[PDB]
């Protein structure tokens, strides 16, 4: 996260970070959704252009952390992963449409003050709440600029912006899978995702029911926090009829 | 970089 | 799942975070 803050304690329960077993290092972030269930992009788990594609056994789930490089006793919990699930129609070939993943774990979790479920927004959530303007908070243990990296978990709010200027911000083909966030050049603040983010939750707080729901997944962006770029999400609920029919089938 | 993780999780 | 989104720590203590408040002013 560029241009962010320090988290809280507690702030992001849902945060969920993607460990690699071998070397160990920072993977990706991603969320909690249940005590079985994490959502991702999938472009953390796939992305044939650079040689990726991790299996269930190369990874773990760390749950509950706020430091990114400690193992934080009696806080964190560590999960092994039974089965991975990428969008069929995810394209990794052109401009990451349908980035999401889901991945079970082996066994549930146990929720605490530091664990805990982000909720996935209704279509009338999701109406309400989509609009340009309207800010959202994303989390991330990622690099702190584009070209170092953070004690803790990081956090910026950031404005939904318009489509038509997502659109004309960039050269990649956007699609309605997508969305973007971030402060124009004239609006003075700054903040993006960066690298090490991908696969973290985009969350706002619902100002009817005061839950929070986790409307996008960091997903791509040209360089970090650059003057006229924006980042793009991942929309969950478009692909939510997806979610839910890998976790009935699977669940 | 990372702490050493409880040999459990690496099993 | 019933209590998702309701963090142990803030919502179901009634506290606050130091930032909520931006998001909250943003939905016009
Ligand atoms: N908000 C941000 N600034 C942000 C930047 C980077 C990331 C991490 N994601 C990534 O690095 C993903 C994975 C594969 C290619 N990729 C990109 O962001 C590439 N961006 S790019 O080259 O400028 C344009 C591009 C987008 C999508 C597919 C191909 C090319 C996540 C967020
Ligand atoms: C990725 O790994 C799986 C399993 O090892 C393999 O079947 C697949 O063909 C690989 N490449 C993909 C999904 O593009
Ligand atoms: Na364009
Ligand atoms: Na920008």
């Amino acid at each position: 996260i560029v241009e962010g803050s320090d988290a809280e304690i507690g702030m992001s329960p849902w945060q969920v970070m993607l460990f690699r077993k071998s070397p160990q290092e920072l993977l990706c972030g991603a969320s909690l959704i249940s005590d079985r269930w994490v959502l991702t992009a999938a472009h953390c788990l796939l992305y044939p252009p650079w040689d990726k594609n991790f299996t269930e056994n190369d990874l773990l789930v760390r749950i509950g952390k706020h430091s990114r490089t400690r193992y934080e006793r009696n806080i964190e919990k560590i999960s092994m992963l039974e089965k991975i699930y990428i969008h069929p129609r995810y394209n990794w070939r052109e401009n990451l449409d349908r980035d999401i993943a889901l991945m079970k774990l082996k066994k549930p979790v146990a929720f605490s003050d530091y664990i805990h479920p982000v909720c996935l927004p209704d279509r009338e959530t999701a109406a309400s709440l989509l609009q340009a303007g309207y800010k959202g908070r994303v989390t991330g243990w990622g690099n702190l600029k584009e070209t170092g990296q953070p004690s803790v978990l990081q956090v910026v709010n950031l404005p939904i912006v318009e489509r038509p200027v997502c659109k004309d911000s960039t050269r990649i083909r956007i699609t309605d899978n997508m969305f973007c966030a971030g402060y124009k050049p004239d609006e003075g603040k700054r903040g993006d995702a960066c690298e090490g983010d991908s696969g973290g939750p985009f969350v706002m707080k619902s100002p009817f029911n005061n839950r929070w729901y986790q409307m996008g997944i960091v997903s791509w962006g040209e360089g970090c926090d650059r003057d006229g770029k924006y980042g793009f999400y991942t929309h969950v609920f478009r692909l939510k009829k997806w979610i839910q029919k890998v976790i009935d089938q699977f669940g | 970089d990372f702490e050493e993780i409880p040999e459990e999780y690496l099993q | 799942e019933a209590d998702c989104g309701l963090r142990p720590l803030f919502e179901k203590k009634s506290l606050e975070d130091k930032t909520e408040r931006e998001l909250l002013e943003s939905y016009i």
